[PDB]
């Protein structure tokens, strides 16, 4: 059953106008910490680039962060824990927000990274390899070991023991990718390399792990005439830097255009993502026109060795 | 336009100044153009539908750069559109075919071949829109215009060969892949060129399937690929074309095996099957196959050595960011005092692929280095033409987000001073009036797909 909790609203703060509006994204911690933003355009630019943190018991004493940026934040994500943040935006300008002195209204970020002349189309963290399984069938099991047991996904690139490394990767809007990994020490190792020979516009993308510390990425140019290429990340730190090998996966084309009835409907791609993070065998792909939207799920089940296949669709949709 | 009275004293002074077997192209164009006009007139009637006089004429008029002599004249006079228009219907006539014996049908085959060779360089040099009429009535569509939109992979455009037009049938391509195995064709008296050309695209898919299967003799395949280049090499070009299309979605590790056929398709020439005028036909189709397969040869690092006519193609660095190589050409052109036609194609793929809101942002900050009015005014005058390349868009993006972005903060108008503010104000008023009054095919291509909510950007208060 659905309930509405509350709406907490500032006085003389709403009705943003006289500005091209932007779609917004939101983030949440491992703890009960919502990180959100809003586009305002009220005699300053940082109101669009503003960070609001709301503790879950007192929605009034909000923690305010003036994240100064040259381009507005597009994607907002937390850490897997409640210790690190990311405010994705075009042309780098990404930091690492750590918690300050165990308060409720204090943050800092003295480190980060930046890329010049290249906006970013996808980004993700590294992996930890820790996961359990929930069994609602075992309600009467009367033991925490039965209801909660580890599935033991493979941790990504365990060096100096079983500890997986800490870091993040990103795919830029052009034919270029970047990786930044934090050392066990205070240093950070950053690498950047062209993803293939083809450098081009990428409207949408997504990044997902596989078992063994490798990462499968997706592509979407948006020209509605190109194949949807897929690439693999081969992590290899050759004694000073992480040299990454790239190769092309068996790709897919798009449906609802070979039927020849209507093919220039829904003319630009609007959504391309994996179902869930850390797994790349199930793709949401949605094209939205000025009236409605059409959504498809593609599955990488083996019959080509890596072939995508349709799952389901509802009756009707509006613009998502 | 000029009287001969002022001609004579100018002749005297010109002889005075000049007093202080290499035939130039001046007179060559000068008596080429009557030949261009009368050939353009007589191809309407096809030499009164008598191909022997046409064959003799094309035999005599096949010296060095003979097709270029008419192409340059027709593009210069603007009558290349009629040149493409009329040979479309000539191809409509010659693809179907009538009842003939072996030699008139060979002449009909060469009518299909030569006019194909007379127009592919137009597609690969003067663009694609000069061929297409864009208006054909009824279902009696030309074969060459359906071929026009589906055959050639360009440098900026790749085919999407999953279309049902790419796969018309599957029973006919069995006969295509079976009859190639036997012997020479000896069948072109009535063979329906249009029906064979589209079935070749899947016959070669069957060929590559049998090649990767390995259950066929490879020397038989050598006999096959030397048979298709014997009399009519147009079918060899059709065999190359969809192989080039099928290269693209294959990975780079999966591409070089099919090229063993491709290197066999257009390698050394094949003798003892010359109908007539065969050595030059291979040379003129080599330039077609060079540019048509260029986007594969840049990816697949292989050699086919078809035999320059390669004026403007891919001198860019492969991995360097395009900011610094974009910026530095402008200063060199300014210091030249004139703009180079070499740099026109250099900037073209740049302004194609990056995105114009980025390009304006790069140049606007570089506008703020000047203190000399003439020195910035040269750059503004050059940027007037550079913006006139897409004037319809820079008249809406300069006034749309740039001018609000030139005034929103306080200190940002400290750059708006006596040289650059006046120069930019003149630059805007040159473009505004011209947009009130209201230059490439690529601009027509990139303006098709995009839609934008202008009210969401600007609600008009």
């Amino acid at each position: 059953m659905m309930d509405l909790a509350y709406v907490c609203e500032w006085e003389k703060w709403s009705k943003s106008t006289h500005c091209p509006s932007v779609p917004l994204a939101c983030a949440w911690s491992c703890r009960n910490l919502i990180a959100f933003t809003m586009d305002l355009r009220s005699d300053d630019q940082d109101l669009t680039r503003m960070i609001h943190i709301l503790d879950t018991e007192h929605p009034w004493d909000l923690h305010s962060i003036p994240s100064e940026h040259h381009e507005a934040i597009t994607c907002l994500e937390w850490d897997q824990s409640g210790s690190r943040l990311l405010s994705a935006d075009a042309d780098g300008q990404i930091k690492c927000w750590s918690m300050a002195d165990h308060l409720a209204n204090s943050w800092e970020s003295s480190v980060g990274s930046l890329v010049e002349g290249d906006p970013i189309v996808a980004l993700s963290w590294l992996h930890n390899g820790v996961k359990l399984a929930l069994h609602v069938e075992k309600s009467g099991a009367s033991s925490f070991g039965e209801k909660f047991s580890r599935v033991k996904f493979s941790p990504s690139l365990t060096l100096f023991g079983g500890k997986p490394m800490e870091g993040w990767i990103a795919v830029t809007v052009s034919g270029l990718v970047t990786v930044s990994l934090l050392k066990p020490s205070g240093q950070v190792l950053t690498s950047t390399e062209s993803l293939c020979r083809l450098r081009g516009r990428v409207a949408l993308a997504d990044i997902a792990f596989t078992g063994g510390g490798n990462i499968v990425v997706a592509t979407a140019d948006g020209s509605s005439a190109s194949p949807v290429q897929f690439y693999k990340v081969c992590v290899s730190v050759v004694s000073e830097k992480c040299r990454i090998d790239t190769e092309i996966l068996p790709s897919l084309f798009m449906r609802c255009t070979t039927d020849l009835n209507r093919k220039d409907k829904f003319p630009a791609i609007t959504h391309l993502k994996f179902l869930a993070r850390d797994m790349s065998e199930q793709v949401l792909l949605c094209a939205s026109s000025q009236t409605s939207s059409i959504v498809e799920c593609w599955s990488l089940r083996k019959e080509t060795i890596l072939k995508w296949r349709i799952l389901s669709a509802t009756n009707d949709l509006d613009r998502v | 336009l000029l009287s001969e009275a002022s001609v004579n004293n100018l002749m005297a002074k010109r002889k005075a100044d000049r007093e202080h077997n290499i035939q130039p192209n001046i007179q060559l164009i000068l008596r080429a153009e009557p030949t261009v006009t009368n050939i353009l007139k007589t191809m309407d009637a096809d030499h009164s539908k008598s191909p022997e006089g046409l064959l003799g004429v094309l035999g005599h008029m096949l010296s060095g750069k003979s097709l270029d002599l008419l192409l340059a004249a027709a593009a210069a006079t603007g009558k290349l559109k009629s040149f493409a228009r009329k040979f479309i219907n000539l191809n409509e006539f010659t693809t179907y075919g009538s009842e003939e014996s072996t030699k008139p049908a060979s002449v009909r085959a060469l009518l299909f071949d030569i006019s194909f060779l007379m127009l592919c360089h137009v597609a690969q040099t003067y663009g694609s829109e000069v061929i297409l009429s864009e208006s054909r009535t009824g279902a009696e569509v030309p074969f060459f215009e359906t071929w026009m939109q589906t055959c050639m992979p360009e440098e900026g455009k790749i085919l999407n060969p999953d279309h049902p037009c790419f796969r018309p049938d599957s029973t006919k391509v069995e006969s295509l892949v079976a009859l190639l195995n036997n012997s020479s064709e000896m069948k072109l008296v009535q063979m329906k060129w249009h029906e064979a050309c589209l079935s070749i695209s899947a016959a070669i898919l069957e060929i590559l399937n049998a090649w990767e299967n390995g259950v066929l003799a490879f020397e038989s395949i050598q006999k096959i690929t030397d048979n298709i280049k014997g009399k009519v090499c147009s079918l060899a070009v059709c065999a190359v074309a969809w192989l080039v299309a099928h290269v693209r979605m294959l990975g780079l590790d999966e591409r070089e095996k099919s090229l063993q056929m491709i290197r066999q398709l257009a390698g050394p020439l094949f003798s003892e099957n010359t109908l007539q005028f065969y050595n030059e036909r291979v040379v003129i189709m080599n330039s077609i196959l060079e540019r048509m397969c260029a986007d594969v040869l840049q990816q697949t690092a292989t050699q086919i050595k078809f035999p320059d006519t390669m004026p403007y193609w891919n001198l860019l660095p492969p991995k360097r960011p395009i900011k610094e190589v974009l910026t530095d050409i402008f200063a060199k052109v300014l210091e030249k005092g004139w703009v180079d036609s070499r740099s026109i194609h250099i900037f073209d793929t740049l302004l194609h692929m990056g995105g114009v809101y980025w390009f304006c942002n790069n140049l606007i900050k570089e506008l703020l280095k000047e203190t000399r009015k003439e020195h910035t005014l040269r750059a503004v005058e050059l940027l007037y033409s550079i913006f006139c390349l897409d004037m319809q868009q820079v008249t809406l993006v300069l006034l749309g987000h740039i001018l609000p972005g030139l005034l929103t903060d306080s200190s940002k108008w400290h750059s708006l001073m006596d040289p650059p503010g006046t120069a930019l104000a003149k630059l805007a008023v040159w473009c505004a009036l011209s947009s009130y009054s209201s230059a490439s095919t690529r601009q027509k291509k990139r303006h098709r797909e995009d839609i934008e909510d202008y009210i969401s950007l600007f609600p008009l208060d």
